[PDB]
């Protein structure tokens, strides 16, 4: 009973680490979309400050 | 004397006058062939003044004659404004005839002095659990409802207009600044059918309007509230959206020749906000309790307009889209929302400790979100598991069906007293309800109804 | 009933004209009056009263309400509803 | 008359003309005594025009005479352009003498009108199994090509160039927008060796040329394709990279001093893309179908360049390094590649069900392969083991020997009809060929050739 | 001859002189009556020069007469400058009377030629464990202490001055550029009380001074060091913040009529830095050993100013806010820090292997830190668990209490030698101290004291 429970434990651990690997992939995908938004906004803001400063000089 | 239009660019118009007859800043002018009103913003030199049109500029041309009126935009004030609808210039827009005004006041004024300020701390019960717990309001104070598009601001305000009018016996002033024309029609007929209209003054300058109207409507409504405060009364001032006053200023700023500041805003952003916000205050003569909705552009609370508004308010209610997505209404965020009245010397130790206890549990639950998302709840300690279970119940008990939200779902509205609010959250924190299911707390008003809902 | 196939393409066309006229840009490079571009258009879709119709037609049409219903369309990027134009 | 150079600042040149002789926008000007062409961009007033040089400005000086040509940049068109390499101005960059032209057309024109559109969504039969099954191309459509180097991009372009000319009596045009001089020489020899050079016209704008050349090369190649379309033909327009066309527009917009837009792109981004893409359509006379290689900046599909381009594309062909490693060619990914034509209202229920059936088997097989790589082949059910066998046969049947690839495959090339393609995959999905080995379907063409290969 | 002040805007002043008498670029001008000096930055044409004031502009008026001095700002040089405190214009800012000057040199000069460059590699011991291990310095070389706000730049410079300047038998120059006036007072009393002042020339330009002063104080201190170098002497040059020279140029750049570059810096960022940094060098005549503190805006090493500075230095020492936030001092990062002298052919294989060994262990630990925080320590391998323990011990053995930090630490200061440093780190890498607790290596000079701290 103890040895068969240990076989069941390794099988349960396989599923848990497979789920953890898949759950981390969804978090990475959402953060990448948020990162691309911040990347585009930083370029737009820098260009707005350079055009604004050169209109004054 | 009179001047001549020399330049027209959108809502902004330049007019030239004789050197001995140049009009003053904020003075009202009228175009001779169309009767369109203009407000002077600045004097450019050589007898030329720059102004903003209080109406449409389509059909205007260079060389038209302009008359100076010798004074600023003046609107009717006093008892004659109650139960009537007016525009930015004080004209009636309800088809009920002329206003029986006794006097008119100019819309531009200085704020009451430092020696005229009032030190009021009297608690105002709203009947809404989350607000009465973590955001207690006070009579004669200022409240701001912060939120992005479609999060609950107009619904959560109309529920406050309905609940505050139960104990208040004085007058109210409503200023519609740059919002939906349909909602102004719905609110007018609702009060007319309910016989509440004879104690409310209504002013409108909605989204359909040109920039000059949206920029000055806030001042027109506040001028009527200041008349009632200065008469020694206790009045309510409601502003449909204070952000639109600032935005109307952004549309016109580049046309006024000003260099832009961060993210395209006018350089005068904080001064334009302070000049209006400081007039909305209670004094030694009378009191103004004010509720203002504050729009949050693209859900960004760090944006210059929302960021500059927080310092002008006594109570800050922050609505969230993440909370509204779970089904919880009102969608208030307990950890971001706060009030000056949340003090042991103002509300007593029992309320203060209950509110602090709720915030501690919700803060600790927010720290575990990433661990719970990857590994699930089963890996947490026996202490964290119990806290997460109570956090989920507290988060659901903060929800409440409103009497203005009945049309959306069908459920009847609930009014919860401060006593019932404190008792429910104190019991959940103590563990008196650890056995009831998590869904029993969702949309139930008082704590006893959660016990009856669990029987199903 | 009126359908606007891409109100987000109207905002891109108005942004081009505004930048070529050198108007200072704001959030996502859109002009300061981009809200008013859409708000002044969609406020026209509405239902008017019998008194409005009777006044507009000088008495010719009596006893009827008039209406304009609108179905504007907006395209989003990666399903983000929190962007400035949406 | 003639004008004088008044100012030179890099590639931007200002020229002054007499008030009655000012050249039109987009007009081509010639500098006297020097082989330099200027395209007019703007009329500044005072008889002065702002222009961009179509070559190096080194050695030019103020006061040089300039001559108006009366029209836009005009290039040779027709049969004489086949098997030749030309620059943006239509000059023969190959050392093969003058082009035997009979007519010249200006590069700027309006897209075909609302009344000139052809009709129903007719397909273009490429003769390639994977493309005609999973990535159906419409006549007059735009196809985006995605993937890295060394995955068969050039071979796929040469196969399409051969099939449109021999099986449909059409022609091809290749626009090298920002072409690398080394790769431009290699591609010219590969097409000569593969015997496809006499079926295509080559227009190159090399990376070392000024921004104005790289921006106009796409219009020069498109003008040659429009002449072939007007002869009553179906034409293929290949664009080496559509991202470089967008960047050349950004560079020119910055040189002209225009105010930049979001992420630093030109304010005219959507209009510049629309002016090019709207000419590529199916008309009452003939059609132009385009295959465009697409580069995605920072791997961000939401960036303004990819986002503006994806609004015009009708199909997406994705090339996979993993599929090329298995020996399958062409390396198209049947799961990532897509088409707007893959609809039962467009291609009919039989073709749609067959293509969706193939994608369902390949998608489920990708999931089963991960189970085999972790738990082992013995954990799968008997039905899954049968699905793996059908998936391997479908996967190999997507392979095909190309007439331009006989040097690599050592096998004669094949053209497969859409009818033969649907019938072959429908049979493998239904199980009519379950008794054949997986090697019988690899590199055979139609389904009858697999049946004969299995007997050898 | 003389000119007249025509315009004043902040720190920038325009002066008009006769066209036959325009002063040269970088020429010094004096205002009549008022005690102020101007430096010509540009010749604007029509007899007008643009200048930066070397004092406050509050008293200045238009129309004040100004005298051309015929030369650039000239400061006293040689033996008379030792043991004295001076401003940017070379005036004494101590109560010790006039300087005993015999010669004056202009602050603007050409850098030494390519043929004049030195080639020495003589190792310099600092007594600091981390620096002597991964960042070995050399006599006549350039050192940069990179770091944000509050991480130890001044403290490490004070420990380096104590361990090098005092023991050295040549002359020193200390330049306080944009420094706190309190640090300058503490250092002056420290050099005076230590009897070291007779060997040092002190030049101070603190944060309370005008932009013209902070833009030129670095050139004054360097002009004094160049006089000593050109006499054949070995000299020490200390600069508390070279970032403040760049910032003074950013503050004035826009008022000088220059368009801004990336991150709002002046377009001349790389040339203004190169013109200064190329003069700070050792030549065939004599040597300059220099230590500069480099401020990193918002802790971002990719900011244009810090990023342009790395290429000018031989030894780059990087201070980390994440290490300082853990109580570890000196807060130096062994992975980001580096030196041109860390070569087996310059030092030896034993030193190099120890340094690379420490770096290898800390680099591997950086990926495991994030693993342990989500899945726990028990899931790592037997080799990983042991390595993590050594990495945490190495991370603590990098710490050392300095004599100049006793006021912050409470414990006494420790000087450690090169051989002692090497032996201690080899012991932890080989496993000779695996039995000692992690807290025993925190703040303990050499390896012996760690064995003793474990017993307390
Ligand atoms: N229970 C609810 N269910 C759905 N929508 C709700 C609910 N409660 C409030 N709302 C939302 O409240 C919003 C009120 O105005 P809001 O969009 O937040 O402010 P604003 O329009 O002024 O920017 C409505 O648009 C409505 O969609
Ligand atoms: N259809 C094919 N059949 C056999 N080999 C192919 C085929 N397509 C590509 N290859 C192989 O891949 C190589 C690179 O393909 P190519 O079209 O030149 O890609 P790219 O242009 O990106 O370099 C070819 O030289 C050939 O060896
Ligand atoms: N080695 C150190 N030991 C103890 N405290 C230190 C050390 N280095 C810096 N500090 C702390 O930081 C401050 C002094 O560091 P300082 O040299 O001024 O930093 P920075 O020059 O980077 O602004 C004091 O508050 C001191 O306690
Ligand atoms: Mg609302
Ligand atoms: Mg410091």
């Amino acid at each position: 009973a103890v040895v068969e429970n240990n076989a069941c434990e390794q099988a349960a651990r396989m599923i848990a680490m497979k789920n953890a690997t898949d759950n981390a992939g969804e978090l990475i995908s959402d953060l990448q979309l948020i990162y691309n938004k911040a990347r585009q906004a930083a370029i737009t803001q820098e260009i707005s400050e350079i055009v604004g400063g050169a209109a004054a000089v | 004397s009179s001047g001549r239009i020399v330049q027209i660019i959108g809502a902004v118009i330049d007019v030239e006058f004789p050197r001995d007859a140049v009009p003053s800043i904020y003075e009202a002018l009228k175009v001779q062939g169309v009767e369109t009103t203009l407000e002077v913003q600045q004097q450019l030199g050589d007898g030329v003044v720059r102004s903003i049109a209080m109406g449409s500029t389509e059909g205007l041309k260079r060389g038209l004659n302009v008359d100076s009126t010798g004074a600023a935009i003046s609107v009717p004030v006093g008892k004659a404004t109650l139960g009537r609808i007016m525009d930015v210039l004080g004209n009636p827009i309800d088809e009920a005839g002329p206003i029986g005004e006794e006097e008119r006041w100019g819309i531009h004024r200085e704020a009451p002095s430092y020696a005229d300020q009032a030190g009021g701390n009297e608690l105002l019960e709203t009947g809404i659990k989350v607000i009465d717990l973590v955001c207690p309001f006070a009579k004669g104070g200022k409240v701001g409802l912060f939120g992005g598009a479609g999060v609950g601001k107009t619904v959560n305000m109309m529920e406050l207009i309905r609940n505050i009018a139960i104990e208040h016996s004085g007058y109210s002033v409503f200023a519609g600044v740059g919002e939906r024309t349909r909602e102004g029609n719905d609110f007018y007929h609702e009060m007319k059918d309910s016989n509440v209209l004879d104690k409310v003054a209504l002013v409108y300058g909605q989204m359909n309007e040109p920039p000059g109207n949206r920029l000055r409507v806030a001042l027109t409504g506040l001028t009527m509230a200041e008349k009632f405060r200065d008469e020694g009364r206790d009045v309510l001032l409601f502003i449909d959206n204070i952000y639109r006053y600032t935005l109307a200023g952004t549309e016109v700023s580049a046309l006024l020749g000003r260099m832009p500041s961060a993210v395209g805003y006018q350089p005068t952003l904080a001064e334009e906000m302070g000049v209006l916000q400081e007039r909305i205050t209670s004094t030694k003569k009378g009191s103004i309790t004010s509720i203002q909705a504050v729009y949050v552009p693209a859900d960004d609370l760090t944006d210059p307009s929302p960021a500059t508004t927080f310092a002008h308010l006594d109570a800050t209610v922050v609505l969230s889209r993440d909370i509204a997505s779970l089904g919880i209404y009102p969608a208030v965020d307990p950890l971001d929302s706060t009030s000056r009245q949340l003090d042991p010397l103002v509300i007593g130790q029992d309320h203060y400790d209950t509110a602090r206890g709720v915030q501690y549990v919700l803060q600790r639950y927010k720290e575990l979100k990433d661990i719970i998302a990857i590994l699930g709840m089963d890996e947490l300690s026996e202490a964290d598991k119990l806290l997460v279970a109570r956090a989920r119940k507290i988060q659901r008990f903060l929800s409440q069906p409103f009497f203005v939200a009945e049309v959306f779902t069908g459920s009847p509205g609930k009014y919860v007293s401060l006593k019932d609010t404190i008792a429910g959250f104190k019991g959940i924190l103590n563990g008196d309800y650890d056995h009831l299911p998590e869904q029993a707390f969702y949309m139930v008003g008082g704590i006893e109804e959660a016990v009856e809902k669990a029987k199903k | 009933l009126i359908v606007y196939d891409d109100l987000s393409k109207q905002a891109v066309a108005y942004r081009q004209i505004s930048l070529l006229l050198r108007r200072p840009p704001g959030r996502e490079a859109y002009p300061g009056d981009v809200f008013y571009l859409h708000s002044r258009l969609l406020e026209r879709a509405s239902r008017v009263s019998e008194e409005y119709v009777e006044k507009f037609t000088n008495g010719a049409v009596t006893g009827k309400t008039g209406s304009l219903t609108a179905l504007p369309i907006i395209e989003t990027q990666a399903g983000d509803v929190s962007a400035f134009v949406p």
